[PDB]
RNA sequence: GAUUAAUAGGGACAGUCGGGGGCGUCAGUAUUCAAUUGUCAGAGGUGAAAUUCUUGGAUUUAUUGAAGACUAACAACUGCGAAAGCAUUCGCCAAGGAUGUUUUCAUUAAUCAGGAACGUAAACUAUUAGGGAUCGGACGGCGUUUAUUUUUGACCCGUUCGGCACCUUACGAUAGGAGUAUGGU
């Protein structure tokens, strides 16, 4: 039923990993990073964020991503990209912290 | 060097800077935390702390002990087992104003089984 | 002790993590726990039950009843640390002056 | 009224020191994350060293240390590190205005499915009611096994308590983000200043 | 194909386990005072007239 | 015999309960070892080792204590 | 092109066959101050020298 | 006059194993209540407040006493129980699991109609073919530490049964809504 809420649940990403928490140590460095101390940083995060608001509405595909990469290019970013949450659950199975579910 | 032993109760409402003789029994001066600030809403605060951290330390550095073992404290039992901004304010407060520190140890009563 | 002071002494004692292993689990059984348990009130009581107060606020300052715990639990499950946590004394039912300032 | 100044400038009679105790997996990470901790706890003044042999991080008061409650960040900060917050987050403890808490949610379920169950539905769909409550708290939540450990303003610290414990007594976090969304939009004019705001939450 | 790669990691990975089996009772048995038998001396298990 | 032993062991769980009287986890396995011994006892009366017109309820238990 | 690794070659063959400096050795890692069991056994070194 | 002794049973014994159950007992703090002192102006809540307690002294500081509750940290990709469930020590009482045995009757068994015992919530979801861990036995041993030297235990390794769970592979499988109009009531 609510709107604003459901917009701020998925955006929280988007936001928090932009500037919005200066006490979370990923935000205290993403506020200083320099692609969100440039000059319409704002602006920017506006465009993701209507784009995702437009993808909730229906969209299928999205404006933002790049569709033709050189097949060694998208393999080493999608590899990376596994490698790198397999790391964190890892990580995470060590030290007893639980996350967040998702296949 | 006189060591008194200064109790310092920081919870969230309110900080309490108390001070007692070695034994525990008498208190030598205490002020607390709302007694400086007008304001419900900010006598749990670092100027209130710092305020009466001042005042204890004068009445101390009057009566000359000029040396505090420092004993930090919130509230235990179900509450939050950290203390308030009072202790951080209040002990870079007294150790401003004179007051070689002695030993710090943080006495929250942490419960076997609470509930 | 010998001077009819009642006194309760709580007594902690940590497993030790065998160097060259590789297992990161150091679980003693339950049974090896309550053995391990036995032998510490055995030494404890056999060690504070034939002193007097002095003596045995002497054996408690270089910690000797942890030592000798650490050397006789070795044999069942060796242990990292064993100290006495805490002491605490009940009933004191004599005043006397003359044991009083012998201390002093 | 509640800003907090820098220290400028022996204060320490006694020469205080602390330990914290920590296991194997976590000894790797901060056998490799160390020299951070370490250059800034020398740049507040306090010695930090690591025993990788036993399991412990000590810090200790050095003679040139001026801030009194240093010691008590770096102890606050020890017993993160032990506790396996990232170190960059436990080395944001050591500003002025931060502190961590540490809540005990396992003695609030009796059932054992229904609290991993409500412990997942504090951490929510792809971690994004969590993220969530990150933003409107300012605060920053590890859901740690059977705690969950909390850094931030003090403000922040209790209204994460009041949400934590109402998430684990069957109480939506959804329900308590709409809540906490609804606060900020009545704080965020102070025409409304001082009401009864039971009204419309 | 498929079967035969998967099958072929299996069979290494059952290779590798099974030499590390043997070289930890190696190490920590009394077969380490001998000399390594090789492999091609290990394919015959007896030859008789 | 294991007729024998099987209403031994029912014996010394009745006394135990009858002792105690409050915990249920020695009636459930009074339960399953009452069941036991009436299906083992029904082989042995099938095959027909012991009369047909022996039971045991209670009183064939009281009866080999006694 | 086709000349050898040598690291590369020291670590196959290692993988197949498998009091002037300890003190600037100390130097080096009283500095860190992970406290690291050879250091330990150059400590006891040390106070034997 | 009486088979294989089953890679299905039930029992016996031995060392055990378990935060399984009952009864008693022992502690531990914390909370509340009360008392004794030092008090000496607020304390408590909240986003702010307010109700309330406060010179007969609240909150606080220290020390005792009582009551009721619960068993922090250890605490787990674990253990036990059929399930709900079960975490302080010690004692008693039966029971149970697995292993080992140079242990017995030899179909006793499998499945459930009928019946019988135990009892504020929800809300994002014949093998697989082995491997790495894990714990409970039993066996073996180059060795480090107990050990003043034999026991014995801890650590490492291998074999073997048994069991909670992970990943890979399948051996395969298979199970009306949203708008826009029009006319009635």
């Amino acid at each position: 039923n609510d709107l604003a809420l459901q917009r701020l649940i998925a955006e929280s990403h988007i936001l928090s990993e932009a500037g919005a928490n200066p006490s979370h140590w990923q935000s205290s460095h993403a506020a200083t990073t320099g692609t969100n101390t440039r000059a319409f940083a704002t602006g920017r995060i506006a465009k993701k964020t209507t784009d995702m608001r437009i993808q909730a509405l229906g969209a299928k595909e999205s404006i933002l991503t790049q569709q033709k990469m050189p097949m060694n290019m998208r393999k080493g970013i999608v590899k990376h990209q596994e490698e790198k949450e397999k790391k964190r659950r890892q990580e995470a199975r060590e030290n007893g912290i639980v996350l967040e579910r998702e296949v | 060097l006189v060591f008194g032993v200064a109790r310092i109760f920081a919870s969230f409402n309110d900080t309490f800077v108390h001070v007692t003789d070695l034994s525990g029994r008498e208190t030598i001066c205490r002020v607390t935390g709302g007694m400086k600030v007008k304001a419900d809403r900010d006598e749990s605060s670092p100027y209130a702390a710092m305020l009466a951290a001042q005042d204890v330390a004068a009445r101390c550095k009057e009566l000359g002990i000029t040396a505090l073992h420092i004993k930090i404290r919130a509230t235990g039992g179900n509450g939050t087992k950290t203390p308030g901004p009072g202790a951080q304010s209040a002990l870079r407060a007294l150790a401003r104003s004179g007051m070689k520190i002695g030993r710090i140890e943080d006495v929250t009563p942490t419960p076997s089984d609470s509930t | 002790t010998t001077d009819h002071y009642l006194l309760r002494l709580f007594a902690i004692a940590f497993t030790k993590r065998r160097p060259n292993q590789i297992k990161k689990t150091t679980y003693a059984q339950s049974s090896q726990i309550r053995a391990i348990r036995r032998k510490m009130v055995e030494i404890i009581q056999r060690e504070a039950a034939s002193c007097t107060l002095h003596q045995l606020v002497s054996k408690l300052i270089p910690e000797v009843i942890g030592r000798e715990i650490e050397k006789a639990t070795q044999g069942i499950y060796p242990l990292q640390n064993v100290h006495i946590r805490k002491v605490k004394l009940l009933k004191q039912p004599k005043f006397d002056l003359g044991a009083l300032m012998a201390l002093h | 009224k509640w800003k907090i100044e820098p220290f400028l400038p022996g204060p320490f009679l006694e020469e205080s020191s602390f330990m914290t105790l920590f296991p194997k997996y976590r000894e790797r990470y901060l056998k490799d994350c160390w020299p951070l901790v370490t250059k800034a706890l020398e740049k507040h003044g306090i010695a930090a060293t690591l025993d990788i042999v036993e399991g412990s991080m000590t810090v200790k008061t050095t003679r040139k240390t001026y801030d009194p409650a240093a010691i008590l960040k770096a102890r606050d900060l020890i017993k993160l590190l032990a506790r396996s917050v990232p170190a960059p987050q436990a080395l944001k403890i050591l500003e002025d205005g931060m502190a961590c808490d540490i809540i005990k949610i396992r003695s609030m379920v009796r059932n054992k499915e229904r609290f991993v169950k409500r412990r997942q539905r504090l951490l929510g769909q792809n971690g994004t009611t969590l993220k969530a409550l990150e933003l409107l708290t300012q605060t920053y939540i590890l859901v740690h096994g059977n705690t969950v450990s909390v850094m931030g303003g003090y403000k922040g610290l209790k209204e994460v308590r009041r949400v934590v414990e109402d998430t684990m007594n069957n109480i939506h976090p959804i329900y308590l983000i709409k809540e906490l969304m609804i606060k900020r939009e009545l704080a965020k004019d102070p025409a409304l200043a001082h009401e009864d705001w039971s009204r419309y939450l | 194909p498929k079967v035969v790669k998967k099958a072929t990691e299996i069979k290494r990975e059952e290779l590798a386990a099974i030499k590390r089996r043997e070289e930890n009772e190696r190490k920590h048995s009394n077969k380490k005072y001998e000399k390594r038998k090789s492999e091609r001396e290990k394919a015959v298990l007896v030859k008789q007239q | 015999e294991d007729l024998y032993f099987l209403i031994k062991k029912a014996v010394a769980v009745r006394k135990h309960l009858e002792r105690n009287r409050k915990d249920k986890d020695s009636k459930f396995r009074l339960i399953l070892i009452e069941s036991r011994i009436h299906r083992l006892a029904r082989y042995y009366k099938t095959v027909g080792v012991l009369p047909p017109t022996w039971k045991y309820e209670s009183s064939t238990a009281s009866t080999l204590v006694a | 092109i086709g000349n050898l690794d040598l690291r590369s070659e020291k670590q196959r063959q290692a993988e197949r066959d498998l009091n002037t400096a300890l003190k600037k050795y100390l130097r080096k890692q009283r500095k860190k101050n992970i406290i690291d069991e050879k250091r330990l056994k150059a400590e006891e070194l040390y106070r034997q020298m």
